[PDB]
C-alpha cells in the first residue's frame, strides 16, 4: 500500500504547483471578463424588450438570435476557429492567457442569457414608481435593479465559475496548462490508478469551498 | 390644474383591470383638496395614473402648472414627474435598502446636496415621527409605518401637487384620526392642491373641499363638501352618502 | 460480419476509402468504430465489441496487453507516419541554443520516438539500453543543450512553428498540412515503433482475418496507399518500401 | 368555546423580529357571540393573530379551540384541525396563473371533497358574495374589493366551525360589507356563532359586535360589551381610544 | 473555391443524415432523465432547506454537498471512470445510447441546481397561507410550487437543452456520437473549410429553432 504514498509525493509536487497556478488564473481572469461584458449585454437584452425605459422590436430580435447562436455553438470548435485572431491579439497561440480569451468569449454569451431570468422575475410596481419620480434610465438600472436582485447575481456567478472550471480542463488539453492537461497524461494515456484518485480528491475539497463561500454571502445579502 | 379631455378603452378579452374610462374633464383650483368617490374598481382605482400620464390615454390632453403634458418629450417629462408627488394602494419600495434610505431615494433623484438629503429625511421622518425606527427593514415593521413611509417619500421633495391614492384612508378610522391631522397642516402652509381617492364618506366630510362621485368610468356628481356637509342632488349620491 | 476499431484520421481513412469496399467485394459486411482515445479500442477488441483494430503500434500493444493482461496479438505491420523535425522560429539545425524550444507530442510512445530522435541529433543523450518502447524525461541521461521541451496535442504541432524554435511534426499532420511536408530538417530511421493490426489471439487464424490481411496486401490497396499516404514507412512485408 | 391562556412570544435583546415582545395573556370566547379586538399599531397590527393558528408556539401559555387544546395536538391531526377553522388575511396571496374561480375552488381541493359537491359549494359561496360574474377572470381584471370577496369566499366554503378576521374592510365600502356581515350572522343559524375579529377602529364594532377587547403593547386594558351601538367603557385609557369617536 | 466546394458537398449525403439521426437520440433522450431526476433532487433539497414538510439540517448539508461535488467533477474524466458499470447496464460502451446515459448523469445535478434557483425565489405568502390552511406538502408541490415558477422552468429547460448540445460534441469523440464525430472528421486531422461552413450553418439553424421554441413557450405561459 505504501507504493501509493511514494509514487505521488516525489515526482508530482513539482508539476502540481504549476498545474494549479495555471488553473486558477485561467478560471479567475476568464470569469471576470465574462461577468463584466455579459452584464452590459444582458442589460441591453432586457431594456430593449422591457418596453418601459425604451423599446426596439428589431434590435431585440437581432441581439437575441445572435446570443442564441453564440451560446449553443460548440466551444472547442470555436477555439480552433479563433486561433488566428487569438494569436494576433495575444502575440502567441499557447498559454493560460490565450485559453482565458476563448473561455471569456463563451462565458460572455453564457452569462447574459442567465441574467434574462434575473430581470424577468422581478416585481413590477417599483418600476412604475421610479418612472413616476422621473429618474434617468441609467440611474434606475445602476442604483436600483442590481441591489433588488443582489442575491440573484451571487448565485449566477457561483454557477458560472463551476461551469468555467469544467470548460478550463477541456481548454487546457489542446492549449496546455490546467489539471486536465495532467489527467490526460495519467489517464486516457499512461493511465495510473493511484495518481487519478489524488486529483479527484483535490477537486472535491476545492469545489465544496467555492460553493460554500457563495451560499454564505448570498444568504448574508438577502 | 385642468384636463382638456381623457378616455381609455378595451376590447372583449383585451381585459386590463377594468372596462373603459370614458370621455371626461375637470378643473382642480389652486390651494384645494379634491376627492374622488364611487363603487370599487371601475377605472377609478386607476384614474389618477392618467393625471401623471403613467397610462397614456386613448384620447385627449392635460395641463398642470401651465404645461400641457401629453406633447412632452421624455427628458422634459422627467421634471414634470419630479414636481408632482404620488402615493399608492401598495407600498411599492426597494426591499434591500432601509426605511430611511427608501425615504432618501427620490431626493437622490432630485440631485440634492448630501446634507440637504440628510436634513430633509430627518425632517420628514420626524414630521411622521418614524425617525425612532428608520434604520430598519420591511419585515421589522408593519403597514401603518409603511403608510407613513409612503407619505414622507411623497412629501419630502416639496412637490407643487400631491396625487394621493387612498394612502391616509388605507388605515382604519381610529388610527386615521392621528394621521389626518398631518395632511391638514401640509395643505394650509404650502397650498399643495392634494387630490385623493376613497370609497369611505366619513374622511371626506372631515377633510376635503369638493368631491367627484363616480361610476362606470364616468361622473355621478361633483359636490361641495364644505361645512363638513356634502350638498349632493342625486339618489346615487345619496346611496354613496348613506 | 467484421467489426474494426481505428482512431479517426489516417487509419480510419484507410478503412473508409479502400479496405471497406474491398472486403464487401469479398462478401464481408464491415463495421468501422472510430476512436479519439487510445484506451477504448483495445478493451473493445479484447471484449469482442471489435473483431480487429489497426491503431496499435508494437510498443503500445505490449504495454496495454501486459498492464491489462489481454488476450490480444498483432498480425501484420501497416504503412506508418514518418516522424521528422521541422523549421520553427529557427530555420536550420545549427541555430540551436542553450534554452531553445522544441514542440513534441504528449503521447508516451511517440514521446519515446522523439527522445530517440533528439539523441540521433545529439541534442540530448538518453540512457541507451533502457527500454526504448517506454522512454520518458527521466530516460534523458543528459539534456546536453538544456532544451525547453513543449508537450502538445499532435494536430497543434503544424501551427506551433511560429511559437517554438523547431517543431517535431507527427507525420500524420505533416502530409495533411502537405504544403509544408517537404521542409523536414531531419528524418526517422527507427523501426521500433511500427503500427500493427491486432486481434483477440484466438482470432489469429480466422479466414475473415486472412481476408482482411489480404485486403491489406492486395495490389489495389497498395496502389491506393502509394497514392494517398506518399512517403509513409511501409510494412517490412513490403520490404519496408 | 375558545379559551386563550397565558400566551406570550418573548424575543431577543436585539428584538429585530417582526414586533416587540408580547406578554402572557388569557381570555374566554363563547359559542353564541361575536368578538372584536382593538388597540394601536404600536401593540402590533399582527398582535398574536398568526399564533392563533399556531404559525408560532406560546413561550408561555396554551390554546383551546372548540374546547380542544391545539398546542398539544402536535401531529397531522393539528393540520387537519387547521383545515376546519376559518380565517382571512391582510395580504390577498392569490395564485396568479389560475382564474380566481379556481382560487375559490383551491380551499375545497384541500378538503378533498367529491368534485361535484366542490362545484356546488363553489358556486354557492361565490354567488352568496355575488362575485360569480367576475369569478372566471384572472387577477389582472380586479380591484381590492373583488379580491376581498375572493378571500372571504375562500374562507366561507367549508362551513368552518370557528372564524378569525384580520382588519379586512379598512380598504372597502359599506353596503358590500354590510351584506357580508349579514351572511356571517346567518352562519350563527349554523352550528356556531363564534366570529373573532381585529379592527382597531370603532365604526364597524359599534355597528355590530357583541363583545370587544381594548389593548396596547400586549396589555389588554378593558373588555367591553357593545349595546345599542354604544361601548360603555369603564377604563380611563380605554376612553382615550373612545375619543376616536 | 465555390463550384469545387458545392460539388464536394453532394458526396457526403448519406453520412450527414446518419450523423443527424444519431444526434437527436443523444440530446432528446438524455434531456428527459435530466429534467426528471433533477426535479426530485432540487425539490428534496429545497424542502429540507425549509420548515415545510420536514427540516433536516444534516441531510440537507450532505445532499447539497453531493450536488456541488458532482457538478464540478469533470465530465470527460467521469465518462472514463463510468466504463465498467455502463458496459454491464447497457450491454455496450460504444454508441449514442451509452453516451446519452453519461450525458444524462451530468444533467441530473445541473438540472437540480438550476431547479434550486427557481424554487428558493418564490414569493412567501401563498405558501404561508396554504400552511395556515393545514394543507399537506403533497398539495404544495401538486400546484403551489408550479403556478408561477413553471415559466422559469421553461427557461431552465431551454438552457439545459443548449448545454447538452455542447457536451454532445465532447461525447462525439469517444462515443462516435452525431455532429461531434462529424466535426472531429475533416477538422483537426484534415482541413475541409467547405464542410466546416456547412456544419456551422446547419448548427445555426438548429440553435435558432431551439431558442425560438423556448422563448415562445415561456412568453405564452404567464
Amino acid at each position: 500500500t505504501f507504493q501509493q504514498a511514494v509514487s505521488t509525493i516525489v515526482g508530482m509536487k513539482d508539476e502540481i504547483f504549476r498545474a494549479l497556478g495555471e488553473t486558477f488564473v485561467m478560471v479567475g481572469l476568464s470569469t471576470t471578463f465574462a461577468v463584466i461584458f455579459g452584464t452590459l449585454l444582458g442589460v441591453l437584452l432586457f431594456v430593449t424588450s422591457s418596453r418601459q425605459l425604451h423599446y426596439n422590436k428589431l434590435v431585440n430580435f437581432l441581439l437575441d438570435n445572435l446570443v442564441n447562436l453564440m451560446r449553443a455553438f460548440p466551444f472547442v470548435i470555436l477555439m480552433i476557429a479563433m486561433i488566428p485572431a487569438t494569436r494576433a491579439i495575444v502575440g502567441s497561440t499557447i498559454g493560460p492567457v490565450a485559453a482565458s480569451l476563448v473561455l471569456s468569449v463563451s462565458g460572455l454569451f453564457y452569462f447574459a442569457r442567465l441574467v434574462e431570468q434575473n430581470l424577468r422575475e422581478v416585481p413590477k410596481g417599483v418600476i412604475e414608481a421610479a418612472a413616476a419620480m422621473g429618474a434617468p434610465p441609467i440611474a434606475i438600472v445602476c442604483k436600483v435593479l442590481l441591489n433588488e436582485a443582489r442575491a440573484g447575481m451571487v448565485s449566477s456567478i457561483t454557477v458560472l465559475a463551476i461551469g468555467l472550471l469544467s470548460y478550463s480542463a477541456a481548454a487546457g488539453m489542446i492549449g496546455g496548462g490546467g489539471l486536465g492537461d495532467l489527467a490526460i497524461r495519467y489517464g486516457y494515456y499512461r493511465y495510473q490508478t493511484e495518481v487519478i484518485i489524488f486529483i479527484v480528491a483535490l477537486l472535491v475539497l476545492l469545489v465544496i469551498l467555492i460553493q460554500s463561500t457563495g451560499n454564505a454571502l448570498a444568504r448574508k445579502l438577502d | 390644474i385642468i384636463l382638456d379631455k381623457v378616455s381609455k378603452h378595451y376590447q372583449t378579452r383585451d381585459k386590463t383591470r377594468f372596462a373603459a374610462v370614458e370621455p371626461t374633464s375637470l378643473e382642480i383650483r389652486d390651494g384645494e383638496i379634491f376627492g374622488l368617490m364611487g363603487y370599487s374598481g371601475a377605472g377609478k382605482s386607476t384614474l389618477l395614473r392618467l393625471i401623471n400620464l403613467l397610462e397614456r390615454p386613448d384620447s385627449g390632453k392635460v395641463n398642470v402648472c401651465g404645461q400641457e403634458l401629453t406633447a412632452l418629450d421624455a427628458a422634459a417629462l422627467r421634471q414634470a414627474r419630479q414636481n408632482i408627488g404620488m402615493v399608492f394602494q401598495q407600498f411599492n419600495l426597494l426591499s434591500n435598502r432601509t426605511v430611511a434610505d427608501n425615504v432618501a431615494f427620490p431626493l437622490e433623484i432630485a440631485g440634492w446636496p448630501s446634507e440637504k438629503i440628510k436634513a430633509r429625511v430627518k425632517e420628514c421622518l420626524e414630521i411622521v415621527g418614524l425617525t425612532e425606527r428608520a434604520g430598519h427593514y420591511p419585515a421589522q415593521l408593519s403597514g401603518g409605518q409603511k403608510q407613513r413611509v409612503g407619505i414622507a417619500r411623497a412629501l419630502a421633495p416639496k412637490p407643487q401637487v400631491i396625487l394621493a391614492d387612498e394612502p391616509t384612508s388605507a388605515l382604519d378610522p381610529a388610527t386615521t384620526r392621528s394621521v389626518l391631522e398631518c395632511l391638514e397642516d401640509i395643505n394650509k402652509r404650502f397650498n399643495v392642491t392634494i387630490v385623493i381617492v376613497t370609497h369611505e364618506m366619513s374622511v371626506i366630510r372631515r377633510l376635503c373641499d369638493r368631491a367627484a362621485l363616480l361610476d362606470k368610468g364616468k361622473v355621478v356628481e361633483i359636490v361641495e363638501v364644505r361645512g363638513n356637509q356634502i350638498h349632493a342632488q342625486s339618489d346615487i349620491g345619496r346611496e354613496l352618502i348613506r | 460480419e467484421i467489426v474494426f476499431g481505428t482512431t479517426v484520421g489516417d487509419f480510419g481513412d484507410m478503412v473508409k476509402e479502400q479496405i471497406q469496399a474491398e472486403l464487401e467485394k469479398k462478401g464481408y459486411t464491415v463495421k468501422l468504430v472510430e476512436f479519439t482515445d487510445y484506451v477504448r479500442p483495445n478493451l473493445a477488441l479484447a471484449e469482442g465489441e471489435l473483431d480487429i483494430n489497426v491503431f496499435q503500434h508494437k510498443p503500445y500493444l505490449d504495454d496495454f496487453k501486459k498492464e491489462h493482461n489481454l488476450d490480444i496479438t498483432e498480425v501484420f505491420q501497416v504503412p506508418t507516419a514518418p516522424l521528422g523535425l521541422y523549421p520553427g522560429k529557427l530555420k536550420s539545425l545549427e541555430e540551436v541554443k542553450d534554452g531553445s524550444t522544441v514542440s513534441a507530442p504528449n503521447d508516451p510512445s511517440n514521446f519515446a520516438r522523439v527522445l530517440v530522435m533528439l539523441d540521433e541529433l545529439g541534442w540530448i543523450k538518453l540512457k541507451d539500453g533502457i527500454n526504448p518502447l517506454t522512454a520518458s524525461k527521466a530516460d534523458i541521461a543528459e539534456n546536453l543543450k538544456n532544451i525547453k521541451i513543449v508537450e502538445l496535442e499532435a494536430a497543434q504541432l503544424p501551427r506551433s512553428r511560429a511559437d517554438v524554435d523547431f517543431a517535431v511534426v507527427n507525420g500524420n499532420y505533416a502530409i495533411s498540412s502537405g504544403m509544408k511536408l517537404t521542409e523536414a530538417l531531419f528524418q526517422e530511421p527507427s523501426f521500433a515503433y511500427v503500427n500493427w493490426s491486432a486481434v483477440k489471439t484466438a482470432d489469429k487464424d480466422s479466414q475473415w482475418l486472412k481476408d482482411v490481411t489480404e485486403a491489406y496486401n492486395s495490389d489495389a490497396f497498395k496502389a491506393y496507399a502509394h497514392k494517398r499516404f506518399e512517403g509513409y514507412k511501409s510494412p517490412a512485408a513490403w520490404n519496408e518500401g
